């Protein structure tokens, strides 16, 4: 029954706050940062390395102003919260694109509101 | 999909920790423990980010050990059915094609992959070329999946997916 | 009823009564060559 | 002894079987009531008359064992029962 | 705004040096100077006189509450 295409999860998720992929990456790089600084310490395991490497391939944008600025202009609208990290993380081209790719936005939103949206997301991109 | 919620945890503390660096040991000890683990209720947590406050530590009766219920803020890692998230190509194989969902890794099958994508087994890097080629799935390679299926093997995430679209992979 | 819906699979296999084996001993060429993953077409003497 | 004997199909031939387990899903393959999937939740014999739980109908229908099929959602925890690789999962 | 009794009753006196008797014998550290003992039990006793055992008793009340005292905080009866 748990379908993000449908916009459907357990209760305890529901009230999860959404992370990004250059968010997670900078978050585990600070971590990163803190850790091997301070000697006679646990370092790192397996996970924290493949998440590492596997969140740094992925980051759209290093600069947390443009993090900011994006999350921003994102939340002012009224598209739930697991639309703000698939497309965030996403970045497709066109409307037409979008609306393919995340099926709740077929007949949510207008062609040329989520066009200039894509548009606006590419251009904050690096 | 990574997230940031708060959970609890009780960790009882041997008598022997007493001491200036109580704090320090409970502290210690939740890190050691909820970090890179797994639970078929929260899924599978990576690290943990901050901890809100150390309860207060009940001694038991009879037994030194005295738990402490801490609350941690952490991250964690439960993907679901139908979401669609990045991946490295790892291996390509007549069998499948192989991925990194991060701590997941997923496995493509030639039935869910179009008719096109045939193989190249005799070549040193095997790689399913889109019959006519004009797009390449080899190793080392962004490519983006829908999580069609999930599983949880003991502590270990491994989902399933399916290839026969162009926008949200490799273009 | 057929013996397909009462035995299991693992045993009908083991058996060998699938409509794959009955094509096997029907069509003629060898075995192996049948059960190969590739068949085998004929070829002219430019091929 | 004479009575008491009952002989099967298995023995005529010498001189059809429903692995139905609760939680799983089947679909209705032949009937006027087709494509509808359900949850099992009761099991018997031959006549299961199954109540499953179908989407959008919170009603309980009734089919036999014959008017039924297992059908799984591509991408989702599969078991086999009685299969060359019985035992096996993925 | 604690009610409660500030005596140490004869109970949670004993309970306590039992329990501190105990978390001594399991290896912790002492809160105070040993002149040249090792019996737990007397350890507990003399960290009890001291006025140094690191424990709070949270005494429950009949409604549900409960306030937490101090062996530093509320008097020792004996």
């Amino acid at each position: 029954e748990e379908d993000a295409s449908q916009l459907i999860f357990p209760k305890e998720f529901e009230t999860a706050e959404t992370l990004l992929n250059s968010e997670v990456h900078m978050l585990l790089e600070h971590r990163k940062q803190q850790n091997e600084s301070a000697e006679d310490e646990q370092e790192l395991s397996e996970v924290f390395m493949k998440t590492l490497n596997y969140t740094a391939r992925f980051s759209r944008f290093k600069n947390r102003e443009t993090i900011a600025s994006v999350r921003s202009l994102l939340l002012q609208k009224k598209l739930h919260k697991f639309e703000l990290a698939c497309l965030a993380n996403l970045c497709p081209e066109t409307a037409e694109e979008s609306k393919a790719l995340i099926p709740s936005l077929e007949g949510r939103f207008e062609d040329e509101e989520l066009q200039q949206i894509l548009d606006d997301i590419q251009t904050k991109r690096s | 999909m990574f997230y940031h919620i708060s959970l609890e945890h009780e960790i009882l503390l041997h008598p022997r920790y007493f001491g200036p660096n109580l704090l320090n040991t409970v502290k210690q000890k939740l890190f050691t423990e909820v970090e890179g683990t797994c639970t078929g209720k929260y899924g599978f947590v990576i690290a943990v980010t901050t901890i809100d406050n150390i309860g207060a530590g009940v001694i038991q009766p009879g037994r030194g050990f005295v738990l402490y219920p801490v609350k941690y803020k952490a991250i964690v890692f439960r993907p679901f059915k139908g979401e669609v998230v990045d991946a490295v190509v790892t291996q390509v194989n007549k069998v499948g094609l192989f991925t990194e969902i991060g701590p997941m890794s997923c496995f493509i099958s030639r039935h869910s992959i179009p008719s096109e994508m045939e193989f190249d087994p005799n070549s040193n890097p095997p790689c399913y070329k889109t019959m006519d080629e004009d797009i390449v799935i080899q190793q080392d390679d962004e490519i983006r999946l829908k999580i069609v299926g999930t599983r949880v093997d003991k502590n270990d995430i491994f989902a399933i997916g399916s290839l026969m679209d162009d926008y949200l992979g490799l273009v | 009823r057929s013996i397909f819906e009462m035995y299991e699979p693992s045993e009908l296999e083991s058996s060998h009564l699938t409509d794959q084996d009955n094509e096997i001993r029907a069509t003629d060429l060898p075995e192996r060559f049948q059960l190969r993953s590739i068949p085998v077409k004929g070829a002219e003497d430019d091929e | 002894i004479t009575e008491g004997v009952k002989p099967t199909l298995s023995e005529l031939e010498k001189f059809r079987e429903h692995n139905f387990q609760p939680g799983d899903n089947v679909e209705v393959c032949e009937g006027e009531l087709i494509n509808l999937q359900g949850k099992i939740l009761s099991v018997d014999g031959n006549k299961i008359t199954i109540m499953p739980k179908h989407e959008d109908l919170k009603d309980m229908l009734e089919f036999p064992a014959q008017e039924l099929r297992k059908y799984f959602k591509m991408g989702d925890h599969v078991k086999v029962i009685a299969g060359r690789f019985e035992g096996d999962t993925g | 705004k604690r009610i409660t009794t500030p005596y140490m009753t004869k109970y949670e006196r004993a309970r306590v040096l039992g329990t501190r008797a105990l978390q001594i014998a399991m290896c912790a550290p002492v809160m105070v100077e040993l002149e040249g003992e090792t019996d737990p039990l007397l350890i507990a006793m003399k960290e009890l006189k001291a006025r140094k055992i690191p424990i709070i008793i949270r005494r429950y009340l009949p409604d549900g509450s409960y306030e937490d005292w101090g062996v530093d905080e509320l008097i020792i009866s004996d």
